């Protein structure tokens, strides 16, 4: 896992107009912070928005130590 | 986990409407994470079982794969994984927690 991959996979699943990765484990690709905004997002309560992006890196999640998703927001939600 | 943690899982998670495995208990939470979602269900005065996972290594392994959210603490509602602390927090200044426990509590 490398960051790159983590924002690769969330980009061509999510379709983000604006995300975050965060590596918080020190360069060692194994733990990340990610921030999402997608209209993706719209219509659905924020389990079901987890989901969408639990399911869109589920190969990293297979691997990684930590991962702590802190934004799956509308864009009106980004931006009130 | 094996098939045995993750069938005990299914029944712990599903065992109250709201269920936070934490760093502590309710009253003694050992990590600020876990107190921000602890004061969160006081906030929105949610009744909830809290579940000491630093008392317990398999089981605090076996639920870091079943919510695939490998830090605490982690916080189920309606026998589904809701969130982690960010998305707790998140999910409490928007309003959406309490959707989600009205949505359990109702159901």
């Amino acid at each position: 896992v490398t960051k790159e991959q983590v924002e690769a996979s969330l980009t061509s699943k999510l379709k983000p107009i604006h995300l975050e990765v965060i590596d918080i484990s020190g360069g060692c690709g194994s733990s990340f912070e990610v921030e999402v905004v997608s209209e993706q997002f719209e219509g659905k309560r924020l389990l079901e928005r987890h989901r969408m992006v639990n399911a869109a890196l589920e190969e990293e999640m297979k691997e990684i130590h930590a991962l702590s998703i802190k934004k799956a927001q509308t864009p009106q939600q980004w931006k009130p | 986990l094996t098939p045995q943690l993750k069938d005990t899982l299914e029944k712990l998670v599903n065992s109250e409407k709201v269920v936070l495995f934490m760093k502590g208990t309710r009253d003694f939470p050992m990590c600020g994470f876990s107190n921000t979602v602890v004061q969160i269900l006081k906030n929105l005065n949610v009744p909830f079982e809290d579940v000491n996972i630093l008392e317990n290594e398999m089981l605090r392994q076996g639920l870091k794969e079943y919510s695939n959210w490998p830090t605490f603490p982690q916080l189920y509602i309606g026998g589904e994984f809701f969130g982690g602390c960010d998305i707790t927090l998140e999910a409490f200044k928007t309003g959406e927690l309490q959707e989600e426990v009205e949505k359990a509590m109702c159901s």
